[PDB]
RNA sequence: GGGCCUGACUGCGAGGCCUGCAAGCCGAGCAGGGGCGAAAGCCGGGCCUAGUGAACCGGUGGUCCCGUGUGGAAGGGCCAU
RNA sequence: GGAUGACCCCAGGCGGUAGGGGAGCGUUCCCGAUGCCGAUGAAGGCCGACCCGCGAGGGCGGCUGGAGGUAAGGGAAGUGC
RNA sequence: GAGGGGUUGUGGCGUGCCUAUUGAAGCAUGAGCCGGCGACUCACGGUCGUGGGCGAGCUUAAGCCGUUGAGGCGGAGGCGUAGGGAAACCGAGUCCGAACAGGGCGCAGCGGCCGCAAAGUCCGCGGCCGUGGACCCGAAACCGGGC
RNA sequence: CUGUUGGGAAGCAGCGCCAGAGAGGGUGAAAGCCCCGUAGGCGAAAGGUGGGGGGAUAGGUGAGGGUACCCGAGUACCCCGUGGUUCGUGGAGCCAUGGGGGAAUCUGGGCGGACCACCGCCUAAGGCUAAGUACUCCGGGUGACCGAUAGCGCACCAGUAC
RNA sequence: GGGGGGAACCUGGGGAACUGAAACAUCUCAGUACCCAGAGGAGAGGAAAGAGAAAUCGACUCCCUGAGUAGCGGCGAGCGA
């Protein structure tokens, strides 16, 4: 049967133009209040994955 | 040329790894495997792009973002997939999306767009849609766009 | 350009045609196995420990006999039990690319050309369905019988006649393929089934 | 394509239709090059000019 | 200790420390509108190093991005919490 | 060096488990084969102090056996205890 | 029949095999001996590498025709030719932003138009991954319908 | 066909012949021409089939005008409990229905993913319908399928002996 | 006229668990195994109170594709038009 797509993964995480893998900084989900804006501001910011962990979410959407 | 003088090219047709077949081969005993544990188990250890020994793994830690959609599922709006005016030059006269779709250039059942990278030729171009810059191009080196419904 | 000696009623003429200037042997090799390959029958078989006629009892007990420990009577390790990896069957065939065997038909033809072992004929002559018949011909055509040849007519009476000799193998032009080529030394078309060929690989 | 023009050959004594095609052109000085699409009517004017003028296609 | 104040900023961030990952940390300078200062300048909380919790699921305030024939709505998305 | 393994010289490396690579031998099958070996003796068996190969192996000869076997070069695996 | 084969008196040296282990001749595991059976495969999908075809293009699937160990046709569809954005959308750019700021992610062959090469894609081959029992043998057990 | 070697010729040698047949198996060893076959042809009184050719029957058939008679009931519809769908209560429609309530006959009713409007699609609560699809007890054809520990459990008096 | 049989195949009526989620309960295995009833040479389905955006199409079955898409999911494992 042919492989299928982790779905968590495509709802996280977008293949780039050259191959990147590249997500969401992790960090603001809550507990905001005592968070200075340079925290929240950089946190709302896109991000590429070590090349290790870049390569084994890549296997999971050979269809992109 | 005789049956007998044909024969594929030099690493045309490697041979395989047989493991397991004893000890002057490299792979006997253990056919690679090591000692013990999982994955020297028939059929062993779970999928390791996305398995991490039971703490929460890479992926699942990143956030979700984005819209994901709902039942009855996604909704039907037009599509564009866009078409430069280098990828023109090999016509002449006119182009439309249904010449420029036998020519392996655009998609079927995609509109039509014109997008600027590259040289405009004087050609009349019916398309759904034109960037910016590929109108001034257009409509400055000759051609007439046609935009259309 | 090779030149093709064409074989006529009316004089050993020639005829310039446009065939591969140079052979890719890597690439008749390709489409020879390809050929050879999609007419595997594939009806091997075995069985598996589970398709095997036994019953899943567990023959001695785990513990305690002095014994192995043992399952049923189906596993591979028993003599008559399944076997492990053995052949189901198959489809070896696979879709060769076009291009290529498009290819390997011009330039299979191609070699007999670069070598004066083909021969093209308008027709043939006193042969309209006898082995005798077309072994007078063979003769006259320099074809005593001393090389494998390739006859590609849609004559049937002609095909009818040499296809018993054990020096030829008869076909009708749709079904020139690379192997039957390279199987013989010399290959004899018409003039009919020569126009078909130059229709094929364009 | 496009066409680069070059004007070699003055316009000085040459009719005064002829002189201000090179004008519409934009080309006033000898040994000057301006790049201009294939317009007809750009075309026309370099058809015009054509013997005070070198001409390369380019694109 | 005092006086005026709210930079316990908003939009970004060269470059680094640390580092298996993911995190954690330090950051000049630019723009917006500011506080204090005659000014040089300083200010993106606290002498520094602990006072904390990924994602998932939801709540609330915005935004007006999607809205399953069409306009709306239901429900989502995005920003903040 | 000569000229792309055309072979010769010179120099240096060559303990090895897990494991990575490389080059080969052998088994059954297919094309080669309407061929070719074969009762003046096939395959298999028993010897061998003989020949080739680093080796896996391949020859050769004598006995047994009494009807099969199968090249150069490729192809495929129920392929080596 | 200036050698070789058999045998072995004496002298010298000498801790089986496999497995498991930091470490076994080990007084740790397995094996009486012999012959035969016995364990890394296949499908599809992936990802690299490699051998060829074509190359801004590459390629067909089911089928239909033909063959009767003959190939062909079929362009539906798939991958590639553009990206950025949650999206609307814009597009060699785009997103955040008030910005023409900064930043993220993106955007450009070799020799004389010929010749070679190449994005890519197709097929073969090989390594490895996913799904399947997936290298083979082995539970104690759970469940179903019967005896 | 003959000669030769040999227990045996189909081997070897000589001179031929057939081929729409040179697939394959036999025959004392290796046979196109010895045998059974092969290529190409022919065949059914009787039973079965007959989806193809022909015939027969059943059957099928208008146009405006008025009338508002009919157009499938414990049904639609709604609320409760569930199932089906990719849909796990979700914004949860659609299809089905165990419980309650309960219509209308085209100006009727259902659907287009809560709902409303608009615009459309369709006519529920009666039934039947070839073909293309699945399977292989059975028969035949073919294998880069096994060759007696293999191949079915069984090549042999095997679902037997035990 | 029924009754009972038939290797697989079909429809309907009932309907598990191991296992997977590296524990497990929703979920998965799976409407699978199995039981029962029935049908045949096939069975089911079938002539729109359909699809769903085409101002479109036109019974049903089956194959290729669309597509591991849309979506479903302790948004986990997975499931999947
Ligand atoms: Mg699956
Ligand atoms: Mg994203
Ligand atoms: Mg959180
Ligand atoms: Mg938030
Ligand atoms: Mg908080
Ligand atoms: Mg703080
Ligand atoms: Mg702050
Ligand atoms: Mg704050
Ligand atoms: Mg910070
Ligand atoms: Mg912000
Ligand atoms: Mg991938
Ligand atoms: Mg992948
Ligand atoms: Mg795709
Ligand atoms: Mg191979
Ligand atoms: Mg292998
Ligand atoms: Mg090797
Ligand atoms: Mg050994
Ligand atoms: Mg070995
Ligand atoms: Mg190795
Ligand atoms: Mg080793
Ligand atoms: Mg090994
Ligand atoms: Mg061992
Ligand atoms: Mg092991
Ligand atoms: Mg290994
Ligand atoms: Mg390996
Ligand atoms: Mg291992
Ligand atoms: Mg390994
Ligand atoms: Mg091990
Ligand atoms: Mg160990
Ligand atoms: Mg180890
Ligand atoms: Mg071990
Ligand atoms: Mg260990
Ligand atoms: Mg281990
Ligand atoms: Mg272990
Ligand atoms: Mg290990
Ligand atoms: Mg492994
Ligand atoms: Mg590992
Ligand atoms: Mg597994
Ligand atoms: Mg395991
Ligand atoms: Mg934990
Ligand atoms: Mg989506
Ligand atoms: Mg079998
Ligand atoms: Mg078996
Ligand atoms: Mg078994
Ligand atoms: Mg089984
Ligand atoms: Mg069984
Ligand atoms: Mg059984
Ligand atoms: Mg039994
Ligand atoms: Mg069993
Ligand atoms: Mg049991
Ligand atoms: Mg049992
Ligand atoms: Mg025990
Ligand atoms: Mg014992
Ligand atoms: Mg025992
Ligand atoms: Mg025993
Ligand atoms: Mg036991
Ligand atoms: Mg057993
Ligand atoms: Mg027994
Ligand atoms: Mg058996
Ligand atoms: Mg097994
Ligand atoms: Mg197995
Ligand atoms: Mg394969
Ligand atoms: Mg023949
Ligand atoms: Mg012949
Ligand atoms: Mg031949
Ligand atoms: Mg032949
Ligand atoms: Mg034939
Ligand atoms: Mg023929
Ligand atoms: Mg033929
Ligand atoms: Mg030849
Ligand atoms: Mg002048
Ligand atoms: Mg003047
Ligand atoms: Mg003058
Ligand atoms: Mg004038
Ligand atoms: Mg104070
Ligand atoms: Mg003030
Ligand atoms: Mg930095
Ligand atoms: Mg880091
Ligand atoms: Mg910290
Ligand atoms: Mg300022
Ligand atoms: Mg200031
Ligand atoms: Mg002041
Ligand atoms: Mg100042
Ligand atoms: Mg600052
Ligand atoms: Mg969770
Ligand atoms: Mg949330
Ligand atoms: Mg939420
Ligand atoms: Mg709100
Ligand atoms: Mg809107
Ligand atoms: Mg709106
Ligand atoms: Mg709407
Ligand atoms: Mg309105
Ligand atoms: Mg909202
Ligand atoms: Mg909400
Ligand atoms: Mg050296
Ligand atoms: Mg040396
Ligand atoms: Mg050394
Ligand atoms: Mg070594
Ligand atoms: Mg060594
Ligand atoms: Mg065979
Ligand atoms: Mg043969
Ligand atoms: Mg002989
Ligand atoms: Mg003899
Ligand atoms: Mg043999
Ligand atoms: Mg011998
Ligand atoms: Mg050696
Ligand atoms: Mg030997
Ligand atoms: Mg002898
Ligand atoms: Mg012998
Ligand atoms: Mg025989
Ligand atoms: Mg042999
Ligand atoms: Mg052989
Ligand atoms: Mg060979
Ligand atoms: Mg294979
Ligand atoms: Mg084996
Ligand atoms: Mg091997
Ligand atoms: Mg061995
Ligand atoms: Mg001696
Ligand atoms: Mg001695
Ligand atoms: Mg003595
Ligand atoms: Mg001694
Ligand atoms: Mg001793
Ligand atoms: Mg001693
Ligand atoms: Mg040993
Ligand atoms: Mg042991
Ligand atoms: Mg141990
Ligand atoms: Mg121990
Ligand atoms: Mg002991
Ligand atoms: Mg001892
Ligand atoms: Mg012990
Ligand atoms: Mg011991
Ligand atoms: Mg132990
Ligand atoms: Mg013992
Ligand atoms: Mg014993
Ligand atoms: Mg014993
Ligand atoms: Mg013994
Ligand atoms: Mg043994
Ligand atoms: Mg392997
Ligand atoms: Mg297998
Ligand atoms: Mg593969
Ligand atoms: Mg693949
Ligand atoms: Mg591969
Ligand atoms: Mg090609
Ligand atoms: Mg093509
Ligand atoms: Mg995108
Ligand atoms: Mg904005
Ligand atoms: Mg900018
Ligand atoms: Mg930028
Ligand atoms: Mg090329
Ligand atoms: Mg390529
Ligand atoms: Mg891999
Ligand atoms: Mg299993
Ligand atoms: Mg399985
Ligand atoms: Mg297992
Ligand atoms: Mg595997
Ligand atoms: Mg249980
Ligand atoms: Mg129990
Ligand atoms: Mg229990
Ligand atoms: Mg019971
Ligand atoms: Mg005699
Ligand atoms: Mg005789
Ligand atoms: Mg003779
Ligand atoms: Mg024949
Ligand atoms: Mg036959
Ligand atoms: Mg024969
Ligand atoms: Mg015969
Ligand atoms: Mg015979
Ligand atoms: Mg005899
Ligand atoms: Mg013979
Ligand atoms: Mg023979
Ligand atoms: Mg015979
Ligand atoms: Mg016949
Ligand atoms: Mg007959
Ligand atoms: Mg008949
Ligand atoms: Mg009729
Ligand atoms: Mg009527
Ligand atoms: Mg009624
Ligand atoms: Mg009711
Ligand atoms: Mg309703
Ligand atoms: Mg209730
Ligand atoms: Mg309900
Ligand atoms: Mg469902
Ligand atoms: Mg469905
Ligand atoms: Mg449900
Ligand atoms: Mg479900
Ligand atoms: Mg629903
Ligand atoms: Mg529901
Ligand atoms: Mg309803
Ligand atoms: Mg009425
Ligand atoms: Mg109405
Ligand atoms: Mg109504
Ligand atoms: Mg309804
Ligand atoms: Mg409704
Ligand atoms: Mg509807
Ligand atoms: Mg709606
Ligand atoms: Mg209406
Ligand atoms: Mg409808
Ligand atoms: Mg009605
Ligand atoms: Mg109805
Ligand atoms: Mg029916
Ligand atoms: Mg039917
Ligand atoms: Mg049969
Ligand atoms: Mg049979
Ligand atoms: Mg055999
Ligand atoms: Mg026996
Ligand atoms: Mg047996
Ligand atoms: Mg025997
Ligand atoms: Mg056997
Ligand atoms: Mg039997
Ligand atoms: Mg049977
Ligand atoms: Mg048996
Ligand atoms: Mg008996
Ligand atoms: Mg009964
Ligand atoms: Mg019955
Ligand atoms: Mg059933
Ligand atoms: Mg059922
Ligand atoms: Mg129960
Ligand atoms: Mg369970
Ligand atoms: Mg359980
Ligand atoms: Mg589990
Ligand atoms: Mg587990
Ligand atoms: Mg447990
Ligand atoms: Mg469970
Ligand atoms: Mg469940
Ligand atoms: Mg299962
Ligand atoms: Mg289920
Ligand atoms: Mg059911
Ligand atoms: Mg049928
Ligand atoms: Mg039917
Ligand atoms: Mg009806
Ligand atoms: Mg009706
Ligand atoms: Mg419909
Ligand atoms: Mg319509
Ligand atoms: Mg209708
Ligand atoms: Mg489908
Ligand atoms: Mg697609
Ligand atoms: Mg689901
Ligand atoms: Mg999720
Ligand atoms: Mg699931
Ligand atoms: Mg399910």
């Amino acid at each position: 049967p042919k492989m299928k797509t982790h779905k968590g993964a495509k709802k996280r995480v977008k293949i780039t133009a050259s191959g990147k893998v590249v997500a969401m900084k992790t960090g603001k989900r809550h507990l905001n209040w005592q968070k200075s804006g340079k925290e929240i501001r950089q946190k709302g910011r896109k991000f590429v994955l070590a090349k290790p962990e870049a390569e084994r979410i890549k296997l999971l959407l050979p269809y992109e | 040329m005789k049956l007998s003088d044909l024969r594929p090219n030099p690493g045309a047709n490697k041979r395989r790894k047989r493991v397991g077949r004893g000890p002057g081969s490299g792979h006997g005993k253990t056919a690679t495997r090591g000692h013990k544990g999982q994955k020297s188990r028939s059929g062993g250890l779970k999928d390791p792009r996305r398995f991490e020994g039971g703490r929460s793994t890479t992926l699942m830690r990143l956030p979700k973002r984005g819209m994901q959609g709902q039942v009855p599922g996604e909704i039907k709006r037009p599509r564009y997939q866009g078409v430069n005016l280098k990828d023109l030059a090999r016509f002449e006269g006119e182009v439309t999306p249904e010449l420029l779709v036998r020519a392996g250039l655009l998609k079927k059942g995609y509109r039509l767009k014109i997008l600027g990278e590259g040289e405009a030729k004087p050609l009349k171009v019916v398309a759904h849609a034109f960037s910016k810059s590929a109108l001034e191009k257009l409509k400055a080196a000759g051609g007439e766009p046609v935009l259309l419904e | 350009v090779y030149q093709i000696p064409v074989l006529s009623p009316s004089g050993r003429r020639e005829l310039a045609a446009d065939l591969p200037a140079e052979i890719n042997p890597h690439l008749l090799w390709e489409v020879v196995r390809w050929q050879l390959a999609k007419r595997r029958r594939g009806t091997a078989s075995t069985k598996t420990r589970g398709e095997v006629a036994y019953s899943g009892r567990k023959i001695w007990p785990q513990k305690h006999t002095g014994r192995a420990r043992h399952g049923d009577i189906g596993a591979p390790i028993f003599v008559g039990g399944g076997v492990v990896f053995g052949p189901k069957p198959r489809d070896y065939s696979y879709t060769l690319p076009k291009k290529v065997r498009k290819k390997g038909l011009a330039m299979a033809v191609a070699d007999r050309a670069r070598e004066g072992k083909l021969l093209l004929v308008e027709a043939f002559a006193g042969v309209n369905g006898k082995t005798k018949e077309f072994l007078a011909w063979a003769k006259e055509a320099g074809l005593d019988g001393s090389e494998s040849v390739l006859l590609v007519t849609g004559n049937e009476l002609v095909r009818r006649a040499a296809r018993n000799l054990p020096w030829v193998v008869t076909l009708a032009p749709e079904g020139l393929n690379v192997y039957d080529i390279v199987r013989t030394e010399r290959l004899v078309m018409d003039l009919d089934a020569w126009e078909v060929f130059q229709n094929r690989i364009g | 394509p496009r066409l680069k023009v070059k004007l070699v050959k003055s316009p000085i004594g040459y009719p005064k239709d002829q002189k201000a095609a090179l004008k519409a052109l934009g080309l006033r000085r000898l040994q000057q090059e301006r790049v201009l699409e294939d317009t007809p009517a750009i075309r026309g004017n370099v058809e015009k000019v054509a013997h005070l003028v070198r001409v390369e296609v380019v694109e």
